[PDB]
């Protein structure tokens, strides 16, 4: 039952303050050391910083004068304080704890910190203001339709064919950050060709941080 | 500090096969080295620490060893839940890092099938057009697209982006999407998307006339 | 083998800084301070005798010279033979104003650091026939040895009233061997050399001159025990008293640490000595022996 | 909890002792003098024209 909890904290303007919590139950902030491990999107992890068992606070080289954490022993909660956040900072935080288990070498003791437990995530993602899409169609033995999603935010969106009466052959991407600092997304579907006159084909389009629906019908041109 | 090389980046393998990794440190980083595995959209989880010692939970399947450079992880009696992103992490000097993550993945070769979309007329009147090329349902994940604008090659201009593997047919797709002003769009008649995969013998190119 | 099968790792309950509240703390003690009760229960070794004053952290064990000096109407005499044993009439005296900078280096066995011989190694007996008496040997070269407690300790701070801390042992990681001295091989035969070729002048030139170790009694007797670092040490030198005299390499003592000091062959005044962070390291010079003879 | 307790403890202001100022006077032993500035605008430091003892 012992787990790391760490809740969404939205969009946020670039060149700001980054403020992450992580809540610690079934264990204690003390004994353990915690730390901040990042995942920029299509890449691997990298290490931010961490605290340990001493209270101290070891940082990344790359972050240099940005980083600052604390810990709540009273609130058993881990805090993560970056500023003048740049849009490479995009990516889902976690909050680790590093364990440490002693292994002796032939004679030498060591302190081996191996980040025991690992929070669930918090996708952090810095742009520009809320946002709904505009949503085009991409018109078509099998043929392609789709919608194309463009130039919204923040994430998410989700996309529905048919009211989810279509699911197969459905393909809906991965969202791309535009140059514009505004999402895109294109979802698509292959279907028989000798439908495309007699079958209602729509893309049921959702995004929920502007409360924008859309139920585009997608015609062959 | 110390950099930690992992390769192969992609390894395939179908279900009951067995499988070694390789996370080759810079410097030598005495047995400290762990090993997590991170489900895709999940969070990480640990699998090995200090190279050979099993977390609490995993199989006695997985196993590593090695104490110098050369840190190996083997996988026995591969599993659907084994197909995830793997990372190697070392523990012995302060700046820390990570391993740059291998994808394993299950094994037929297939080629795309190709699609290409023109704007439509009511982005158009907003000043910039997209144009999309989609890649349908073909394996391996590698492939290249190239657009090309009354055959001038572009470069720059475009984004794509990539479906996870599928759960029947282990295919990919793949969508492409072309950005040009309004002004440029309308001074060129042909594009086309070009597309090589290596299920292909020679390029695939869809293509329409504005 | 290890440091580790020296220490026990002891919880208790401690008061708080507020006296209603008790605090679940622990601690590495050495199996030295702590003696059973009949997770075993175990107790501090100097609690049913009296409690200890720890040893305040701010101020250094290190002895610095003091010079004696007489008052008004006094003078200090000082000898200035080279060859005055410890009695008897000294050819050349001098009047000091006061001693030279006497180091009080505490130590059994072996006169760590202090004053060399001049030009012999020199043998001091009250009465060298009497075998009760201690036979003081000073040096004319000094033997180095050089200590170690090559672990790297962790000084834990546990608050035991309002303003009083108690500095614990927390963890111990590192090097874990255990602590030693080393005295060079070679030199020390040779100063063993030395003080035989001295000690047949007073026993004969035929006589077996042999070096056994301590016979027994307390940990304070039998062994080399001495201050270095702010950390006691209690040295083995059964290697370094093992010989027969008939008419690169080193010497590894084994030594123990304890943390509750009877310093001065006293009963009800021990001294908690807090642990030191970090690792311990001593270059002393042998300059003298303290010997008994067997009758 | 009072202000001071994890700084020392506190020794309770004896009920009978006084801490109302009394004058003292603090006196030079034999061989030596005090030497009193009578000058009315002196400012601390330099030459007094008007000494007593
Ligand atoms: C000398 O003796 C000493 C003992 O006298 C030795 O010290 C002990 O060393 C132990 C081994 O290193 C260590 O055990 C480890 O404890 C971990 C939890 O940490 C504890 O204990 C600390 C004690 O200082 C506390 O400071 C922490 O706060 C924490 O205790 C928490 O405290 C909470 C209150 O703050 C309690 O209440 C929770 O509070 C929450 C608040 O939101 C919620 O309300 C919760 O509902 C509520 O319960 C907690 O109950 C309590 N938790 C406890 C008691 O666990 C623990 O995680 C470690 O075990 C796990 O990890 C290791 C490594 O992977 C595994 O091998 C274990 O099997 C176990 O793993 C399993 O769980 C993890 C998740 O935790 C999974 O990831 C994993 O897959 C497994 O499923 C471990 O037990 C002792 O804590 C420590 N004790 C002391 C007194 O310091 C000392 O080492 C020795 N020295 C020498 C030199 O020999
Ligand atoms: C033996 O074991 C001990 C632990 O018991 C080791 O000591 C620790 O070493 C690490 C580095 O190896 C230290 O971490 C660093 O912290 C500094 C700043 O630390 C300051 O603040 C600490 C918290 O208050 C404090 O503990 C520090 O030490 C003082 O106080 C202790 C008593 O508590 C005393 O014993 C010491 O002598 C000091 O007076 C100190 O005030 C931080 O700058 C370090 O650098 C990291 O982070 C920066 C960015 O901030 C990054 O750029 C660097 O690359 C790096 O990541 C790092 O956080 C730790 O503080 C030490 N702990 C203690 C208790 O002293 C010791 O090194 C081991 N020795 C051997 C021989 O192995
Ligand atoms: C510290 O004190 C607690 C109690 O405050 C001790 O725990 C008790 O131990 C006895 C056995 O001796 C049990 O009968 C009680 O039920 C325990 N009470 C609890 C757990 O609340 C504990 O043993 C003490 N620790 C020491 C002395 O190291
Ligand atoms: C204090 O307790 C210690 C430990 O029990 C006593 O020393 C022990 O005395 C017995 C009886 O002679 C011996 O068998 C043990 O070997 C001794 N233990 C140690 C560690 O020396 C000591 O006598 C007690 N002191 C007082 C004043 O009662
Ligand atoms: C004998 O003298 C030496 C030299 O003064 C002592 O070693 C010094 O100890 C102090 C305090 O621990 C250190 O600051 C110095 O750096 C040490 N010097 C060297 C050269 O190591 C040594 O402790 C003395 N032996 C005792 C007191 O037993
Ligand atoms: C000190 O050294 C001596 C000698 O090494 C140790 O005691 C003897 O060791 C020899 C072999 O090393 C054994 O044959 C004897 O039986 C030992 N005598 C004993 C154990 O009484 C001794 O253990 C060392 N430490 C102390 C504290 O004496
Ligand atoms: C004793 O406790 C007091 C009260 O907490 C400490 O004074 C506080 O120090 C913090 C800094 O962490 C300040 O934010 C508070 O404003 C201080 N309190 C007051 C009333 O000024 C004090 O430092 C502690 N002293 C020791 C030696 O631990
Ligand atoms: C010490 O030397 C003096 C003078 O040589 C001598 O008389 C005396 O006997 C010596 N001490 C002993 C114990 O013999
Ligand atoms: C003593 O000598 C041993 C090898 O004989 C060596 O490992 C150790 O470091 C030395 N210790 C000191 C304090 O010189
Ligand atoms: C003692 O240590 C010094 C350096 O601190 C070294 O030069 C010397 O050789 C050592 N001697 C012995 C006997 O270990
Ligand atoms: C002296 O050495 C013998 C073995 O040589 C050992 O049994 C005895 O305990 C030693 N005495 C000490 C170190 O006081
Ligand atoms: C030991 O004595 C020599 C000179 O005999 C001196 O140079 C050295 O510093 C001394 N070592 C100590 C006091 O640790």
């Amino acid at each position: 039952q012992a787990r790391l909890q760490q809740w969404e904290g939205r969009p946020l303007k670039p060149a700001e303050t980054l403020s992450l919590t992580c809540g610690v139950h079934g264990v204690g902030l003390g004994g353990s050391g915690w730390g901040w491990i990042r995942q920029p999107p299509g890449q691997g992890l990298q290490w931010i910083g961490e605290i340990d068992h001493d209270g101290s606070h070891k940082h990344n080289p790359a972050l240099r004068s940005r980083l600052s954490m604390s810990l709540d022993t009273s609130r058993n909660q881990v805090s993560l304080r970056l500023t003048s956040v740049t849009a490479a900072d995009t990516a889902i935080y976690y909050c680790v704890r590093v364990y440490r288990e002693k292994f002796l070498i032939g004679e030498f003791l060591t302190d081996y910190r191996f980040m025991d437990m690992w929070g669930t995530g918090t996708t952090v993602i810095v742009s520009a203001s809320t946002k709904g899409p505009s949503v085009f169609p991409l018109a078509p033995g099998t043929a392609a339709l789709g919608c194309l999603v463009k130039d919204y935010f923040p994430e998410p969106v989700t996309v529905s064919w048919n009211s989810g009466a279509l699911t197969s052959g459905v393909h809906t991407f991965p969202a791309v950050l535009q140059s514009s600092g505004l999402y895109s997304l294109s979802s698509v579907v292959t279907v028989p060709s000798s439908s495309l006159g007699t079958q209602t084909y729509i893309c049921n389009v959702n995004h929920k941080p502007s409360n924008t629906k859309v139920d585009k019908r997608v015609e062959p041109k | 500090a110390i950099q930690l090389t992992q390769a192969p980046l992609t390894v395939s393998a179908s279900i009951g096969d067995t499988i070694t990794l390789t996370c080759r440190a810079s410097q030598d980083i005495s047995i400290w080295l762990s090993w997590y595995r991170q489900m895709p959209g999940k969070a990480p989880e640990l699998l090995i620490y200090a190279a050979s010692t099993l977390r609490g939970g995993v199989p006695s399947r997985f196993s590593g060893a090695r104490s110098g450079t050369d840190f190996s992880l083997k996988i026995k009696n591969l599993q659907p839940e084994d197909f995830a992103t793997y990372y190697c992490f070392q523990s012995d000097s302060y700046p820390r890092a990570f391993g740059q993550g291998t994808k394993v993945e299950i094994t037929t070769v297939a080629a795309p099938s190709v699609f290409i979309f023109p704007p439509s007329d009511e982005q158009l009147k907003s000043g910039t057009a997209s144009v999309v090329c989609l890649l349908n349902n073909f394996y391996p994940r590698e492939a290249k697209v190239q657009w090309k604008v009354d055959n001038a090659l572009q470069s720059g201009n475009s984004q794509e982006s990539v479906t996870e593997q599928d759960s029947k047919d282990s295919t990919y797709s793949l969508s492409s999407t072309l950005t040009l002003s309004k002004a440029d769009y309308e001074k060129h008649k042909v594009y086309a998307c070009e597309v090589t995969h290596q299920g292909l013998s020679s390029p695939v190119t869809k293509s329409f006339n504005r | 083998d290890d440091m580790r099968g020296e220490l026990k790792n002891c919880s208790f309950n401690m008061t708080t800084e507020l006296r209603d509240k008790k605090q679940k703390v622990y601690s590495l003690f050495y199996r030295l301070d702590v003696v059973q009760i009949n997770n075993k229960e175990y107790r501090l070794i100097n609690c049913n005798t009296s409690a200890c004053t720890q040893a305040c952290p701010k101020v250094s064990f290190e002895p610095i010279p003091i010079h004696y000096c007489a008052p008004a109407g006094f003078a200090i005499l000082k000898c200035k033979d080279k060859k005055f044993n410890g009695t008897g009439p000294c050819p050349s005296v001098s009047t000091v104003q006061c001693t030279h900078g006497i180091k009080p280096v505490v130590s059994t066995q072996l006169l760590l650091n202090g004053s060399l011989a001049e030009e012999e190694v020199m043998i001091r007996s009250e009465n060298i026939t009497n075998n009760a008496k201690n036979i003081l040997v000073q040096f004319n070269t000094p033997v180095q040895i050089n200590c170690t407690r090559p672990n790297n300790n962790t000084r834990k701070s546990i608050r035991i009233g309002p303003g009083q801390a108690f500095y614990a042992t927390g963890d111990i990681i590192g090097d874990i061997r255990q602590a030693h001295c080393n005295v060079s091989k070679a030199t020390w035969n040779e100063t063993l050399g030395k003080v035989v070729k001295q000690l047949r002048k007073h026993f004969g030139n035929n006589t077996i001159i042999r070096f056994a170790n301590s016979s027994g009694g307390d940990l304070e007797v039998t062994t080399h025990s001495f201050n270095c670092g702010g950390e006691f040490f209690y040295c083995n030198t059964s290697g370094l008293f093992n010989s027969t005299w008939i008419s690169n390499d080193s010497i590894t003592l084994p030594c123990r640490i304890k943390q509750i000091i009877n310093m001065w062959q006293r009963i009800g005044q021990c001294m908690y000595a807090p642990p030191i962070q970090g690792v311990i390291r001593c270059v002393s010079n042998i300059t003298g022996l303290i010997l008994t003879r067997d009758g």
